[PDB]
C-alpha cells in the first residue's frame, strides 16, 4: 500500500502500529499526513533514507516505540526527548556523533539502541544519565574510550552492550547496577580492571 | 515468572525462551524491523537480540564479515 493509504487507514480504523520499513523515505515531513496520526504508538521507519528528524516529532504525543534503525540520520531535535510515553528508542545504524540539549529528558525510556554510530563519551549529553528507567542500553560499534561513572545512576539497567567499542577501562560503578544479567565488553581495549567487577571474561579483546 | 524482554510484564500466555530472554508471543518481534517473530522464523543473534534475515542482509558488509568471522 501507498504511504497516504498506509496514514489514511491508521486514521480511519484507528490503528496503533505505523510500518513504513524500507519504503525509501528521505524526509519525514514528505509522509502525507504523517504528523497528525496522534493516537499512535509505534512508528517503524527502518531502512529508509532519512538524514533528519523534523520537531514535528513532538506531535506524536503517544508514541511507545520509535524505530529508526538503519537509516543516515546525523543530528536529532531536541523535541525526540518530549515523548513521555516513549518506552523503546531504537537510533542503531545511523550517523550520529552527537545527541540533543536535554535527550536524557526522556521520562519513560526503558530500551535505548545507539548501536553503530559515532558516539562517544563526549557524545553524551549532560543529563544523558537522567535517563534511569532505562532497562537495556545499546552501545556497541562505536567509539567510547571511557564509560562515565555516572552510569552507576541507571540502576535498573539489565543489559549493557559495550562491544566493539574503544574502551581501555570500565568503571567500578558497573559493580553498582544489582540488576546487570548482560554486559558485553567483547572487541575493547580492556586491560586490568577495577577489583569492583570482579573477575569479568576480558576474552576478545583488539 | 518470567517478565517480558519487551513490554516489561509478567507474561500471562506462553513463554517464548530465547537468547537467554523471555518474550510474550504477541511481543516477540525482529529488534530492527519490529516484524512479529516466532522461533520457527529464521533470524540470527545480534547483541543477544533477535534479527530477521531480511533485516540482518541490510546490515554493513564490513559488520557481516566480523560476525561471521567470529
Ligand atoms: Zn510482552
Ligand atoms: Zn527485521
Amino acid at each position: 500500500k501507498s504511504l497516504k493509504k498506509l496514514v489514511e487507514e491508521s486514521r480511519e480504523k484507528n490503528q496503533p502500529e505505523v510500518d513504513m520499513s524500507d519504503r525509501g523515505i528521505s524526509n519525514m515531513l514528505d509522509v502525507n499526513g504523517l504528523f497528525t496520526l496522534s493516537h499512535i504508538t509505534q512508528l517503524v521507519l527502518s531502512h529508509n533514507k532519512l538524514t533528519m528528524v523534523p520537531p514535528n516529532i513532538a506531535e506524536l504525543k503517544n508514541l511507545e516505540v520509535l524505530n529508526f534503525f538503519n537509516n543516515q540520520i546525523e543530528e536529532l531535535p531536541t523535541q525526540i526527548s518530549s515523548l513521555q510515553k516513549l518506552k523503546h528508542l531504537n537510533l542503531g545504524m545511523n550517523r550520529l556523533n552527537t545527541l540533543p540539549r536535554g535527550f536524557g529528558s526522556l521520562p519513560a525510556l526503558e530500551v535505548l539502541d545507539l548501536t553503530y554510530n559515532n558516539l562517544s563519551e563526549n557524545s553524551l549529553p549532560g543529563n544523558f544519565f537522567y535517563l534511569t528507567t532505562l532497562r537495556a542500553l545499546y552501545l556497541s560499534d562505536n567509539d567510547f574510550e571511557i564509560l562515565p561513572p555516572d552510569i552507576g545512576k541507571l540502576t535498573k539497567l539489565q543489559i549493557l552492550s559495550l562491544r566493539d567499542n574503544d574502551l581501555i577501562s570500565l568503571p567500578k560503578e558497573i559493580g553498582e547496577l544489582t540488576q546487570l544479567k548482560e554486559l558485553h565488553i567483547q572487541g575493547n581495549r580492556l586491560t586490568v580492571l577495577p577489583p569492583e567487577l570482579g573477575n569479568l571474561d576480558l576474552t576478545g579483546q583488539k | 515468572g518470567d517478565v517480558c524482554f519487551h513490554c516489561n510484564r509478567v507474561i500471562e500466555g506462553d513463554v517464548v525462551s530465547a537468547l537467554n530472554k523471555a518474550w510474550c508471543v504477541n511481543c516477540f518481534a525482529c529488534s530492527t524491523c519490529n516484524t512479529k517473530l516466532t522461533l520457527k522464523n529464521k533470524f540470527v543473534e545480534f547483541d543477544m537480540k533477535p534479527v530477521c534475515k531480511k533485516c540482518y542482509e541490510k546490515f554493513p558488509l564490513e559488520l557481516k564479515k566480523r560476525l561471521k568471522k567470529l
